[PDB]
């Protein structure tokens, strides 16, 4: 896909889920840099 | 090209990067189907990706969004998850492989919520969970993601 015309990005707004973050969607690649690699595990709540 | 940079956890860099990482877990409507039940992680290495042809071809882009938006590039930090973490490393993001089936169409999807991108490590809805237990929810197995510089510049808003 493009992005808009006259966009360069989409920002998905949670319109329901109070509580959640936005989400971004980009068109081209070179839009965006891999600063940090992270390794984890998710942890069992206690 | 690219090095890997290992951060000390008395590293300040690494620490402001952790609490990102940690403050923007949220529960989620599928109750963990597909990233797992938790609330926080254990964070196991952070390293610096270093790639001085792919931060070229970044900043070279970014240049071209800010020229074209009152010299606003719309930088953020984002998380981005994906089973393909170790090629986007290597190679860079590439749109060739977007996310056909996304919610916005095919593009390179970030999140602010670690806990969103979370749900990607594995595959789309968590795929078939970590490779060694079949598992969505796996607290043995070791979990990347990417925390990347994005320009925005001019984003278009879908309420959703
Ligand atoms: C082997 O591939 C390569 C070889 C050489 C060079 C580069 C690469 N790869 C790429 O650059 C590349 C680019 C785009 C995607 N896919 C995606 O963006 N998704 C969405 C996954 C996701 N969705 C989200 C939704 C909302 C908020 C956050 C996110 C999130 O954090 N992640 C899809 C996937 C398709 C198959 C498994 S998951 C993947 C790689
Ligand atoms: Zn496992």
């Amino acid at each position: 896909a493009h992005s808009p015309p006259g966009h360069h990005s989409v920002t998905g707004r949670p319109s329901v889920n109070g509580l959640a973050l936005a989400e971004y969607v980009i068109y081209r690649g070179e839009q965006a840099y891999p600063e940090y690699l992270i390794t984890y595990q998710i942890m069992r709540p206690e | 090209g690219t090095i890997l940079i290992d951060l000390s956890p008395d590293d300040k860099e690494f620490q402001s990067v952790e609490e990102e990482m940690q403050s923007t877990v949220r529960e989620h409507r599928d109750g963990g189907h597909a990233g797992g039940i938790f609330n926080r992680y254990n964070i196991l290495k952070i390293q610096k990706v270093c790639n001085k042809k792919l931060w070229e071809r970044y900043t070279h882009r970014r240049k071209e969004v800010s020229e074209e938006n009152h010299n606003h590039a719309n930088e953020r930090m984002l998380f981005h998850g994906s089973p393909f973490v170790n090629a986007i490393i290597h190679k860079g993001f590439d749109e060739r492989h977007a996310y056909i089936g996304g919610m916005f169409g095919a593009g390179i999807y970030f999140a602010e919520n670690s806990s969103k991108s979370n749900q990607y490590v594995y595959g789309i809805g968590g795929g078939t969970g970590c490779p060694v237990h079949k598992d969505r929810s796996c607290y043995i197995c070791h979990r990347q993601l990417l925390f990347c510089r994005v320009t925005l510049g001019k984003s278009f808003l879908q309420f959703s």
